[PDB]
């Protein structure tokens, strides 16, 4: 019963990550395969998420954009492209985006 | 086609050893509530490749006071012996069906200490020298129990032919008859293979890196590959010895399933022990072996030699 | 242990000389006595229980 | 040629043995990175060990003569760096004593709460780091997950992780953020279990005991004469504790049991320290 | 052409070198305990593919973490010397960066770079654990932008 | 009596290992004499025909040896398969 | 359980051995014919090659007695190929 | 022996193994069981001096049985002449030589 | 969670999987479907040499019985 | 007699010479001594295996277990010499003289 | 045929595997790089001194102990003898003497080796 | 080739013996001796002595010579005396490679080598005996007689070994 449900979310994870392409993209680009509700999107492509069910920390997170100030950033990842106003919310310094 | 079978045996093990670094890194981390390698590829699958080809591209610095010929021969013996350890294994049908495979198994395992002694002397440093001397001292203390355990264990088997172990365990696991020896054999395998608490040979915290204190890059993997290859083989040797499996002649596939599944369970409990116990000490290392292990092994050997006679259950030598 | 600070005040807005009692200082001073009668693989053990954080012992 | 000696005991030559001066550390992982411990050894048996220290000696007191009292405060945070607040607790207690000014009672209670929280900080350091070198390294990571939680608490109040610089002469710099006591209350509830993980992991383990029991024992008289302090005396059964005998700050208006050992060896202190964890949890 | 082939070969070496470095934290001061803190399950370097390895003949990057004094100065350099190539040193904390809080004292060399060729300077007193984790990430990005095989091709 | 029981129990308090090994080795030597199966063990051990039982020249008046490996004459091991 | 299983194996072994006992007659006769036939081929080959030797009368009995001696492997396979030599001397010995 | 205690009290200590035609495990023979049995029974109750010359025939035959010197020399001379002849192409080995 | 290590060990099971399968199938393939007839004692060896000579093709594994005799 | 038997016999003889022709390390001398017995152990196996002296398969182990015993004595004397003198040299091992 | 062939293959596999681990990484060793590592400090000149007796004492005891166990490898075939009673008595003798050698060695200090 | 394979193993056995007999460094002498120890086992294996061949690997390669390395690690003469250190060892090593090369050529040509004994240089394979061993390995049955007929040897070998441990501790006790 429970094992079936745990399997059941797994395909739901595939549906959440835009089918196969998004799932392969995020796992090879962020090592994260967990999907949460959309919380915001800046003027950069920095698509943000949030999931209160996860424990403190990983409960809100990010996958970074592909284009940052005329720089390729699909493979590379840095924590500094986060804009200041959203840097406040992401570090849980304020829980309202 | 004997040749292609040989590469079909040594090549998968080397790739198995590479992946053993990843799983051990992750499992040990998981005990520590960590995650282990998961960034380099999906779930760290390419971490063994990353570690392997990074070290290969690192220069093999030879220490100034080293005999280069002496420095190089030791890894050759160490790695070749570890790969040779699998040639008599009863894997479906044993590759080298040596009628005295167990003796061949023990002789090669006991010859591995020459790598430890030679690596310490060739490095020519006090830290490496006493690291090696105690390393072999820990090493040479325990295989006498290994030999005694096997002699008692194999006594009810019938001979030293490794393939015969399958037919002996055709009904029940051989651990049930000699479970005092099973834990006796198991602990001694850690001491031979030098894992915690028997890691004073290397002693990452207090002996820096043991005999690998200097040994770097290129040929360092050889001891690392030989070490981890022995981990599978010793656990595989324990798997056949005590946790036997049924083998249908028309489907050797099935017994491979049982043998393989058991031998990862036996390797898993190896690093499971590592992630729970403090490291031992040289004196306790000898005292435990010579004071509480040797006497018990002797008595159990005495129990197991007379047991077939008092029960008229001697096994056929064939 | 017993971490004490001994300072002498000149009466100005600044201290004159500050002496800090380091628990590790006496403990590391006493490291010689404990180690007598024990092996090096126990010397590491004694160093652990001495709680010798060196910036504390080195003042 | 010389006729043989009458007793047949030909005279022994010069000494053919040495004590093998070994330069332990500083790169050695067990040497904490900065230890120049050099000892004399007859094989594994040791004769004398010289803890050559100074590999970290900074000006410290030398510059304090040039920094004002407020400017000198962050030095103590960096002096016994793993016990952040407990150092600046001493400085503030010292300085306010000269000023003949006592902090408000609210300030005192915050000091002791963080002081014992800092006691949790250090005792976790002392036990887990020791287990690192003795072998088993998983209690290290298990407790370090908790260590972040009070480290996070440090950040919520002072604004920095380690060097809080919170305890200033005359009290504390700022107030606790609203609800901060609630989170540390949640932490306090769950930490008793984490202590049980340590004791279950180590206390009864034979490998842990045999590497620790009856090791490095010292008698009460030598321990006191050696200038030892704190747990060093308490492990040897010495009946003494500063928080009890000379209760500074609020420590008089609180009850706790001092964990006096009864053997003086390393094991007795280890039980004393883990008991100090629980008694620290009493203070919280 | 040869440029494309050597580019792939450089990347193949590049990918492992930026994912398999084994740091050796030369634990000096309060900066060192922070690096053990980013060994905690909270950050767990090993998930990136780096392991705390002693015997600095095995390590690739070495981290000075804390103040560096004249007494510590000559030994620390020798650790850098027999550290095999490729070797990189990351300055942990203000004291290792530029002497920091003890920049004027008589016994600490102002800045660790006076002894070794610092690759990445990490500010902090102490740098919060993930700030160093950021610095390690910068190291791999810098490691990504090298042209070892490319330069030899034009050499 | 009192000393023996106390000493044995007291020894089992400090060392449980050698008393266990001494007990096992103590058993390992006596019951081999007391076992009723040792005679069975040597009987089946003798029963294994490693070598060929070379035929004996039939000159009459040895009825014990059979003239065919099916006759009732000669040694029989009907105990063995039951044993 | 093991004592029953071991007891069963001994019954299996003696059953296996008994088959070999019944198989000795045909095997012994076949090896008997083979070994002395192959010796005769050697003797026939001796008397095509030692005709010109100043002193060589074929069939010399190196042993003075008239009792049959089991033929040494040298005079048996000595005049055969290299495969015959290798597969006979160490053929069983190698057999990994 | 110097003091033949074995003979006096009749406990066999070593002589079970001094020669190869005695009792052997599983009744399997030595290489020269037939010859040495002949030599032994030839030289029993005779004396070392007399048995040296009288039972000479049984000895060198038995020595030749286990050394196999002249037999090996016989084969060597057979082989030596073979390659000293077939290399000249005077006689060709028949098929059964080559299989 | 721990379902992330199964990808690591599943590959491991595959690695140790190969040598068993190869030596089983090569023995089967080389020896005409049957397993490698082992000869731990000289009796079993001279059994094979009879088979190799009696097969008429100089391979022991080729088995041929009642179709021969007359 | 077969060529191989020369190889062990000559192996012993050259091992015998190394045992007698000394140098400055009686440690090296002990190596020739145990090599000396190894040829004895090896050669003894050839005749016994060749001649099928089944009960004589005994002595290769018996010769081993006793030649190995001399190692215990010899090496023990080694450290005894290397304690009153420190080293394993042989020229200095002449205190008797008269 | 196959036995040393199996031995041959592993040795070449090891030697080439170190060969491409030695010439490929483009060895660039210097004097300080090849200098011995001693906890990061200066070596004082060593690794050429005797080490008391305990390491030697245990080695000889192991050697003597290894020789007795060598005497008792053939037990699995010994159980297949016709006269078990003699074999049972004799094998028990080796084990109890193995015990006695351990027993004496224990009682007269021994395994508690020197320090 | 496989014609005279045992000719080979015997040859490395000689050169391995010449190695340590030339008195090289005790570890290097150990290296040369274990090489001879390794190759000698193959000679016994080729004769069917698997159990005897495997033992020398166990108690002589992994046995005696391991504790030999301890004394070499204990002796540690101030400089390695490896082959390049001395010139007599080269002469000893070079010499020991000549006469055995001489007599094999002497034995390979006419086979009438009369050094001390008369010796035939014929192929190693000849002296083998033809005959089945049934199911009982002749080597195994011989050794297993240790506890059937070798009663007397077992007592004396055991008693000496017991006396072996009493002497070793007594001489090493240093009064
Ligand atoms: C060994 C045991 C058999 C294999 C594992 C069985 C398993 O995971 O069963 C589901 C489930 C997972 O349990 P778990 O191992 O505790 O992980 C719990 C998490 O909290 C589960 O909590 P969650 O709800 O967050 O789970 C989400 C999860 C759901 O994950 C699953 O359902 C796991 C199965 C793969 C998908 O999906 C992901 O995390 C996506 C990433 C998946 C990575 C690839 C996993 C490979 C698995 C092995 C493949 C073959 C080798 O099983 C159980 O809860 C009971 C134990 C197993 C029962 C089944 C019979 C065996
Ligand atoms: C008719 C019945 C016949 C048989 C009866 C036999 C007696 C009854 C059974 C007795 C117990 C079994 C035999 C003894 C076993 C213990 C031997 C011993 O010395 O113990 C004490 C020893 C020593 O304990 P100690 O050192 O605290 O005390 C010994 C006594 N003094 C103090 C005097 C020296 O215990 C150990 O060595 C601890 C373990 C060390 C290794 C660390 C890893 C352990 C991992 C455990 C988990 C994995 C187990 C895997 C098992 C196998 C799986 C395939
Ligand atoms: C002391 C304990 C060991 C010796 C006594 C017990 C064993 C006796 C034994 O094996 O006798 C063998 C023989 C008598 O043989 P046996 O009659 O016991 O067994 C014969 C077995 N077959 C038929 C296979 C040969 O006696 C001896 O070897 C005595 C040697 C001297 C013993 C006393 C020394 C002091
Ligand atoms: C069945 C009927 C009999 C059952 C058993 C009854 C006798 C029980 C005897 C118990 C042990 C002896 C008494 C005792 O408690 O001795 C403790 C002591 C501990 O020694 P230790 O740990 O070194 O500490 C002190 C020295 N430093 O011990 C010692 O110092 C003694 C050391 C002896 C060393 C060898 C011990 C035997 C080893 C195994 C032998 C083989 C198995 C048993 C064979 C028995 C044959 C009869
Ligand atoms: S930079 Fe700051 S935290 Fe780091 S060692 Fe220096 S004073 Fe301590």
């Amino acid at each position: 019963m429970e094992l079936v449900q745990v399997l059941r979310r797994g395909l739901q994870q595939v549906s959440g990550h835009g089918g196969l392409r998004g799932y392969l993209r995020v796992l090879f680009r962020a090592n994260d395969v967990r999907v949460g509700t959309l919380v915001g999107e800046d003027k950069y492509g920095n698509k943000y998420y949030e999931d209160n069910k996860q424990f403190f920390g990983r409960h809100r997170w990010v996958i970074y954009t592909t284009e940052m100030n005329g720089r390729d950033t699909f493979w590379d990842v840095d924590g500094s492209m986060v804009p200041p106003e959203w840097h406040r919310w992401l570090h849980c310094m304020t829980d309202d985006p | 086609m004997f040749m292609i079978n040989i590469l079909s045996l040594i090549i998968p093990i080397l790739l198995a050893v590479a992946f053993l670094t990843l799983v051990e890194r992750k499992v040990l981390g998981y005990m520590q509530l960590r995650k282990g390698p998961n960034v380099v590829g999906p779930y760290g699958l390419l971490q063994p490749i990353a570690d392997a080809l990074k070290l290969v591209t690192k220069e093999p610095l030879r220490p100034g006071t080293s005999s280069i010929s002496m420095f190089i021969i030791a890894p050759i013996l160490g790695l070749s012996l570890a790969l040779t350890m699998w040639v008599p294994l009863p894997m479906p049908y044993p590759l080298i069906n040596m009628n005295l495979g167990v003796l061949f198994m023990l002789a090669m395992s006991s010859l591995a200490v020459y790598s430890i002694l030679w690596s310490g002397w060739a490095s020519n440093s006090k830290y490496a020298l006493i690291g090696a001397l105690r390393a072999v001292a820990q090493t040479i203390s325990y295989e006498v129990t290994l030999a005694i355990i096997l002699l008692s264990v194999l006594l009810m088997n019938g001979s030293y032919t490794l393939s015969t172990l399958i037919t002996t365990q055709e009904h029940i696991w051989m651990i049930f008859t000699s479970w005092p020896l099973a834990m006796m054999w198991f602990i001694s395998t850690l001491a031979e293979t030098n894992r915690a608490p028997f890691d004073l040979t290397e002693g990452e915290s207090e002996l820096v890196s043991g005999f690998n204190v200097e040994y770097a890059a290129g040929p360092f993997a050889m001891f690392f590959m030989a070490e981890y290859a022995n981990i599978i083989m010793m656990n595989a040797f324990t798997a056949i010895l005590f946790l036997g499996a049924s083998h249908d002649p028309h489907t050797p596939e099935l017994y491979t399933i049982n043998f393989v599944l058991k031998t990862l369970a036996l390797t898993i409990t190896f690093l499971w022990i590592r992630a729970s116990y403090p490291r031992f000490r040289y004196d306790q290392l000898m005292h435990l072996l010579w004071k509480s292990f040797l006497p018990l092994t002797l008595a159990l050997c005495m129990w197991h030699i007379s047991l077939p006679i008092m029960t008229a259950s001697i096994p056929p030598q064939s | 242990g017993e971490f004490g600070v001994y300072l002498v005040s000149d009466g100005s807005s600044r201290p004159y000389r500050c002496k800090i009692k380091a628990p590790g200082f006496a403990h590391l001073a006493g490291l010689d006595k404990m180690s007598k009668g024990h092996m090096l693989a126990d010397v590491v053990a004694i160093i652990g229980t001495q709680d010798i954080v060196f910036g504390e012992v080195d003042r | 040629w010389k006729p043989p000696p009458w007793n047949d005991v030909d005279p022994p030559k010069d000494t053919l043995v040495s004590n093998l001066t070994l330069n332990f550390g500083p790169q050695h992982p067990a040497a904490h990175g900065v230890l120049r411990l050099v000892m004399e050894l007859s094989g594994e048996m040791v004769r004398k060990c010289d803890p050559h220290i100074g590999l970290l000696h900074r000006g410290t007191e030398k510059l304090i003569e040039y920094k004002t009292y407020l400017q000198a405060l962050p030095y103590f945070d960096r002096l016994d760096y793993v016990s952040m607040m407990c150092n600046e607790q001493a400085y503030s207690l010292a300085v306010e004593k000269l000023l003949n000014i006592q902090p408000p009672p609210r300030a005192q209670w915050i000091r002791v709460l963080f002081g014992e929280i800092t006691r949790l900080l250090n005792h976790i350091m002392a036990v887990t780091t020791h287990a690192l070198d003795i072998g088993a390294m998983t209690p290290f990571f298990w407790m370090f997950e908790e260590r972040e939680k009070m480290f996070e608490f440090y950040e919520r109040v002072s604004g920095a992780r380690m060097h809080a610089a919170y305890i200033r002469p005359g009290g504390v710099h700022q107030d606790l953020p609203l609800g901060l006591l609630d989170d540390i209350y949640e932490f306090s509830k769950n930490f008793s279990f984490r202590i049980d993980e340590l004791e279950e992991m180590l206390t009864n383990n034979r490998i842990w005991r045999n590497r620790t029991v009856d090791i490095g024992v010292v008698t009460a008289e030598d321990a006191l004469n050696y200038g030892f302090s704190g747990v060093m005396l308490r492990g040897s059964g010495i009946q003494w504790d500063l928080r009890k005998t000379q209760p500074y700050d609020v420590y008089d208006q609180v009850e706790f049991d001092v964990p006096i050992g009864s053997r003086g060896d390393c094991y007795d202190r280890y039980l004393c320290r883990v008991e100090e964890m629980r008694q620290s949890l009493r203070i919280i | 052409r040869g440029e494309y082939v050597v580019a792939k070969l450089d990347d193949l070496v590049n990918w492992a070198r930026r994912s398999s470095l084994w740091p050796m934290t030369f634990g000096l001061a309060c900066c060192a305990v922070e690096m053990m803190h980013m060994a905690a399950p909270r950050y767990d370097m090993d998930r990136f593919g780096v392991v705390f390895r002693a015997s600095p003949r095995q390590s690739d990057v070495m981290i000075v973490a804390g103040t560096l004094t004249n007494k510590m100065a000559p030994a620390l350099r020798k650790v850098y010397d027999q550290m095999p190539e490729p070797r990189y040193v990351v300055s942990m904390g203000s004291c290792a960066n530029g002497g920091g809080y003890y920049h004027y004292s008589y016994s600490v060399v102002r800045g660790c770079d006076r002894i070794v060729p610092v690759d990445i300077y990490v500010p902090g007193c102490p740098p919060t654990a993930e700030a160093l984790l950021y610095g390690i990430l910068q190291l791999q990005r810098k490691i990504k932008r090298e042209k070892r095989l490319r330069i030899w091709y034009r050499r | 009596a009192g000393r023996i029981a106390s000493f044995l129990k007291n020894a089992w308090a400090k060392e449980p290992v050698l008393v266990a090994s001494f007990a096992i080795g103590g058993l390992a030597i006596i019951l081999p004499s007391l076992s009723p199966y040792t005679n069975y063990a040597i009987r089946i051990n003798r029963a294994t025909p490693y070598n060929y039982p070379v035929p004996l020249r039939d000159d009459g008046n040895m009825p014990d040896v059979p003239s065919h490996p099916q006759d009732p004459q000669g040694p029989s091991l009907e105990w063995l398969k039951n044993l | 359980s093991m004592m029953k299983w071991n007891r069963e194996r001994r019954r299996l072994q003696i059953e296996d051995f008994e088959a070999r006992i019944a198989l000795m007659p045909l095997f012994q006769a076949e090896k008997d014919r083979r070994v002395l036939q192959m010796l005769r081929e050697n003797l026939e080959e001796e008397a095509i090659i030692m005709k010109d030797v100043p002193d060589w009368k074929v069939g010399e009995s190196v042993f003075h007695t008239t009792r049959w001696v089991t033929p040494m492997m040298g005079e048996l396979y000595g005049l055969r190929t290299n495969e015959e030599i290798l597969s006979a001397t160490y053929g069983f010995i190698w057999y990994t | 022996p110097f003091f033949d205690v074995q003979k006096r009290l009749g406990l066999d200590l070593d002589r079970w193994m001094t020669i190869q035609s005695a009792e052997q495990p599983h009744k399997i023979p030595g290489r020269c069981h037939a010859f040495e049995k002949e030599w032994i029974e030839c030289a029993h109750g005779i004396g070392g001096i007399r048995a040296e010359k009288e039972c000479k025939i049984e000895f060198d035959d038995f020595v030749e049985c286990l050394l196999r010197q002249k037999t090996m020399k016989r084969l060597s001379a057979i082989k030596r002449q073979r390659d000293k002849l077939i290399k000249e192409g005077k006689y060709t080995p028949p098929p059964h030589h080559l299989g | 969670m721990w379902f992330e290590i199964l990808p690591g060990i599943a590959v491991m099971a595959a690695c140790l999987f190969i040598p068993g399968m190869a030596t089983a199938h090569i023995h089967k393939f080389t020896n005409g479907g049957k397993e490698k007839r082992v000869a731990h004692f000289s009796y079993q060896w001279n059994l094979m040499e009879r088979d190799r000579c009696i097969s008429g093709v100089n391979r022991y594994h080729v088995t041929k019985g009642l179709e021969n005799i007359d | 007699m077969p060529l191989v038997y020369m190889n062990i016999i000559m192996a012993f003889a050259i091992a015998l010479a190394g045992l007698l022709m000394y140098r400055s390390h009686l440690m090296s001398s002990l190596l020739c001594l145990e090599g000396m017995m190894l040829s004895l152990f090896i050669m003894s196996t050839l005749i016994i295996l060749n001649t099928h002296f089944t009960l004589a398969n005994m002595m290769p182990i018996i010769l081993l277990v006793f030649a190995a015993c001399e190692a215990a004595l010899g090496l023990s004397l080694l450290v005894m010499v290397s304690n009153t003198y420190g080293t394993d040299y042989v020229q200095n091992l002449n205190l008797l003289q008269c | 045929m196959n036995i040393m062939l199996t031995l041959l293959t592993n040795v070449t596999l090891a030697s080439l595997l170190v060969l491409i681990a030695f010439w490929l990484p483009q060895l660039n060793a210097y004097s300080e790089k090849t200098s011995p590592y001693e906890c990061g400090f200066d070596p004082m000149g060593s690794a050429r001194l005797p080490f008391s007796m305990k390491f030697f004492l245990v080695a000889i005891t192991f050697l003597l102990f290894d020789l007795e166990i060598a005497l008792l490898l053939p037990l699995p075939w010994a159980s297949q003898t016709n006269n078990l009673k003699t074999m049972l008595t004799m094998a028990l003798f080796l084990l109890i003497l193995l015990a006695a050698s351990l027993a004496y060695e224990w009682t007269q200090k021994g395994l508690e080796w020197a320090e | 080739m496989t014609m005279y394979i045992a000719f080979i193993l015997s040859t490395i056995f000689v050169i391995g013996f010449v190695g340590f007999s030339s008195k090289p460094s005790p570890i290097y002498g150990g290296l040369g001796l274990i090489v001879s120890g390794g190759v000698g086992c193959g000679i016994v294996l080729n004769f069917g002595g698997s159990f005897l061949g495997l033992m020398v690997f166990l108690i002589y390669l992994g046995g005696m010579l391991v504790v030999f390395g301890y004394t070499t690690a204990m002796a540690t003469e101030m400089y390695p005396e490896v082959w390049v250190s001395n010139k007599t060892v080269f002469g000893a090593f070079v010499s020991g490679l000549m006469m055995e090369f001489c007599m094999v050529y002497y034995a390979l040509k006419e086979e009438e080598v009369e050094i001390i004994f008369k010796f035939n240089g014929l192929g190693d394979w000849v002296i083998y005996d033809t005959g089945d061993s049934g199911f009982f390995s002749e080597e195994a049955m011989g050794i297993a007689a240790l506890y059937s007929y070798g009663t007397w040897l077992v007592i004396v070998t055991g008693w000496s070994l017991l006396i072996g441990v009493v002497v070793i501790m007594e001489i090493t006790r240093g009064n």
